[PDB]
């Protein structure tokens, strides 16, 4: 075929450190004073962010 | 005086850092100081300081 793949560069090798903040990183926010996680929920059929108590 | 963290954000072994919220509390007493409601006779407007939780 004629078919061209285009190279977009989304991450360089030296910021793929494991000891650093990446983008599209998987993490979640722990609020220290209340000892809570902050979530988000369906309510009443909209979706609501709130820290879950537990 | 222990100094220790008021805040959640620092823990033990932490660097103080300038503005930081700290609490005093005494090797001995063990009960950390508190500015006391007591108004003195003495001078008015003034409270007074003493340890207790």
């Amino acid at each position: 075929c004629n078919t061209s793949w285009k190279i977009n560069l989304f991450m360089q090798f030296r910021d793929h450190l494991e000891e650093v903040l990446k983008g599209g990183d998987v993490v979640r926010l722990f609020h220290a004073e209340q000892e809570k996680f902050l979530t988000c929920d369906e309510y009443k059929g909209k979706l609501q962010v709130f820290l879950r108590t537990t | 005086l222990f100094i220790q963290p008021f805040w959640k954000l620092r823990s033990n072994g932490d660097n103080v850092v300038v503005g930081d919220k700290v609490i005093l509390n005494p090797v001995n007493a063990g009960q950390p100081l508190h500015a006391s409601n007591y108004e003195l006779s003495d001078n008015a407007g003034c409270k007074e300081v003493n340890s207790v939780n």
